[PDB]
């Protein structure tokens, strides 16, 4: 499927830039308080909007998610997101070949409320792709 | 000193328990700066899942020291339990002879006040 | 006084337990103005989160005062635990010889009755 | 990046008047019952309304929160949210250069019920900004 | 009288409890009209919040009177303990030797039958 | 600021009529079973429907709330709203000059169930005002 | 206003036939297993649909319910509804002048699940009335 | 209404076919591990979508539930719904004369999760009738 | 009489408590029709609210009948706890020596099984 | 064999308790086919509501036999308790010296594996 | 229904390919930690969308479920999805005769958060068929 | 060795119970690789339903090792218990003398680090 290399493709881009974080791929994550700030990449949705009489042309949501320690102020997340991700995800040659269109959706914040071990910044992308 | 004939009793008990378990530690930075404090340290468990699964198992240090030493502490200041460092996050109100100290781990996160 | 054989015991109990537990309290304002009353003070810790992180941890003082000397106390008045300043927020019904007294902190909030 | 710049600019615009409050930026807050009435500033949303053919032109929500102890009457909250904070921010030249447009959206209250410790009033602004 | 050899025991218990606990009460109105009965009064505290802040805390009085004298009491009838007037809202079913009496306060609200 | 003026204007008109009720204005209330039937008046909403090119012209909802004890028959409550409030707001010159326009929206009922201490009926008035 | 008599008129219109049920007006009810199967009448809603430019012409909802004990089969509920309540109210001239227009809405069942202390069938009407 | 007659008619139509199951009318049910695989018939909805200026023309919904032991595979449910219910009621003169129009609506499964004591299959129809 | 070495105790234990605690309930109607069983009856309270206020306070009788003489008691038939009239709702499975008998009141509701 | 000194003790305890409380259990089908075991049978009662209201009363039989024989038991096979015949639905993992056996009732439903 | 053969047809086609999984049909499942990664197939929906005034032409929904142990990375989940399900089921002549049209909808993942024994990947299809 | 007087006392407590309870553990792979550790094993139960009926009954093994000999165990490494093998999933922080080891079953799932 396209997802494995898709996840691989973005991982190459971010790892190619300066590090400063672990890159736990996919979704199992499991951190413990040793491997802090790190990022993850996965997909959601993956439906069958036809949109095209000759090709299936599926689409799905792409999540670039970065976790930061507990109650660090959003400024670090804001700086992290708009410097270490958004400029990087501006254009990647591998992605253009793999998928049809690349559209941004939005990004929010959330954190562990009870206890409060972690903070999370989530960036959501929209990918239209053909099987 | 205490107009209850009971506070001296419970406070003296607080001296015994801290002396009979829970080691001693020292403070780094803050108003107290270099100073040695004896309390009772423990670390329970706490797991959060966030998304589909992001299990982030950690700890929750606590000290339970008498209030008089721990005065004028605030929150940004740090400390170390011997070889391992921490930082104060919340100070419980006085129980009557002591209070609990809730610690983070590593560097305190920023200030973000003004 | 009471067809109890029992309330006289618990009423005697309250004086004994407050005789050994708790501290005297100096009331200001209200109709009692200045007076000294004996009661047991406890301040359990409470904490709210509200939004993402808005931790506003505090405490909820309680007094457990004998019922006879807390008549015509109302709500707008304020108390003092030694140097500390408190204001009554809510009273409780008598359990037979005493009633919990709930305290705020700082200045009582406005009036807002008309 | 604009969020750090935006949040910094507005809090300075508030502080120019007479003090009387704490100005917690970001989000983690942590008040304690001594640093009362205080103001918090943060952002939410940050989508990608296209709306244009030359720039991303994102939109977000600006929240102004004022916190008062427990069960104080809302009268001062009305005075605080209408007089203390509304007219001053009505025209901030730094924001005008910083942003593309500012629109007022919300004016709410929220009383703590469990343990009734606090009382918060929310002022919401919708911001159209390009980063 | 009771085919259990045990209800006789519990019957003496309840009278002993009512004898050594609680007080006598006078019922007003109802078929019993003016009559005196002895029960055990207890008034736990209850809080209601309704809207944002609408704390309307009140009381939930109870009597726990033996079943025999409480029969044909209905609900509209009122009651007086000591110097204050009450009114019954609900009567618990007999446990075997007695039943709890749930008392309102002030005037019972209307009838609203037909 | 208009809410204090608005709140005062209506309650004083209510207070101008026959007594028999406490007039707790604003929010915190706190009754106990000594200050029974009492009326509470407050505002909610207050968004920024623009609707007007020369002034902001917000609008908020006005609540008129009155509390009755537990299982008092609704006939009294239905009587109470008529006997006390509803006809009075038909013509109040005070707020008429104060605000732009105001209409009725609804009139409901509710009550406590657990421990059933209270029972209340609320009046909702949509008000349009400029500030 | 007219709520008191409207419930009074219809409940009297019910009582003209054979008894065998309590006719609890309003809401407080309080049954116990001694005043069993009975009926209750109350109204909800009370909006301000304009619909007219001369008078208020308010509109509310009319609730008429019946309660039966435990797991009595709904055949009684159906028969009770189709005979005891539905036909008689279909033409009651007493409220003809008291109201403006009456229309039925629906008929539902809802019964106690835990301990099955009762079983209720609700008939619901929409009423337009010039309060 | 005519609900008792309609339920009796459909119940007799089912009973005419080869038996093997209990035929609970109404809703009290109460099964125990002795009346297993069985069916129940009942009605819900019962609205007044008038739609016609000659008569009430009410519309209701028919539930035919079939209950099977615990975690029987759904093949048995498919066989039951395909053999004993769906075809048999496709043409019944009694209900044809009783109601105006009867339309198939839906058909689904649901099995107990906690303690998994049963597994039900529901067949729901929509019926239009005149009372 | 059974491969228990334990039930024989609980078997006699059941008879003792029933004799020492319980009522001589008589069954009317049903396949058993006229018979009498010693059972320990109780009337715990249960209250539902339904709508806004529709308090329907009632009772949930239980009997704790021994299994041997309660066989084929079925469900529809009524029941009489002395001078009061009830009707069995359901039978609990044997716990080893007896079963809890659940009672309704008044006429049992219909049949509705055909 | 049990290199713990505690497993032997609990094995003796389990054997004694099964002897003193357990009952015979003859199984049918399965790899053991005709086989007799001893287990402490019990059957808690459970109720469910399938819809607006449908009371489906049932039971959840358990056996708690020692682990040595319930090996290679799988799920399809059945067994008889005295005169009653059940079928194993679930086998709990070993607790150290035994395991619980959850049973259904009647014929096991189909297979539906492939 | 025809679901008996319809599930049979697709199950055989999947079984025709490489094995390596239990092929539970229907619903009851019940795994234990020895029959891991397996595949489950069942149906939902099944209403009476007519759209054809000559035959009933129902439409239902198809679930294809494959379950994996705990926190296995989703890379293989996609790999299992793209290799073991989507292509083979995309063209099965047996299905073509049994139904009228087969349309893909989408596919997602879920997982056991508490405890966390299993991970689930589902594929949803909509089926048009006549019965 | 440590300024507690209690941990050293409870240090004796853990070693004897670990001797008296549980078995030895033959760890395989990981930086420890070949080693033998004593601990107390237990396998509680857990049933998840997922969809309608998707019961996936399993177990959650635990070991309760002493932290001194199980440092830097990491996570991917497996472990053979007697004749059967497990793989560690979580290592809890020490309570003061020991911790809890949470075991998976079968092979560890992938790595998925990068």
């Amino acid at each position: 499927m396209k997802h494995t290399e898709l996840r691989a493709a973005v991982l190459d881009a971010l790892e190619k830039h300066d590090t400063g974080a672990t890159f736990f791929d996919g979704r199992p994550a499991v951190f413990d308080e040793a491997d802090f700030p790190a990022v993850a990449v996965y997909l959601t949705g993956a439906e069958y909007t036809g949109e095209e009489l000759d090709s299936d042309t599926w689409q799905a949501e792409l999540h670039i998610e970065v976790f930061l320690p507990a109650q660090v102020p959003d400024s670090e997340l804001d700086a992290w997101m708009e410097s270490r991700i958004y400029p990087v995800m501006s254009d990647i040659p591998a992605l253009s070949d793999l998928i049809t269109s690349m559209v941004a959706s939005g990004y929010d914040y959330r954190r562990d409320d009870d206890a409060g071990l972690w903070s999370s910044a989530d960036l959501t992308y929209v990918i239209t792709y053909e099987m | 000193d205490f107009d209850n004939l009971f506070d001296a009793a419970i406070a003296r008990a607080d001296e015994t328990i801290r002396g009979y378990m829970g080691t001693s530690a020292t403070i780094t930075s803050g108003e107290q700066s270099g100073a040695v404090i004896r309390g009772v340290f423990d670390d329970p468990e706490n797991i959060s899942y966030a998304g589909q699964g992001v299990r982030v198992e950690g700890s929750s240090p606590s000290l339970f020291v008498r209030t008089d030493e721990v005065r004028q502490l605030r929150r940004g200041d740090t400390l170390t339990i011997g070889e391992e460092n921490f930082w104060v996050d919340r100070v419980s109100p006085d129980d009557g002879g002591s209070c609990h100290l809730w610690l983070g781990r590593g560097v305190p996160p920023a200030v973000n006040r003004r």
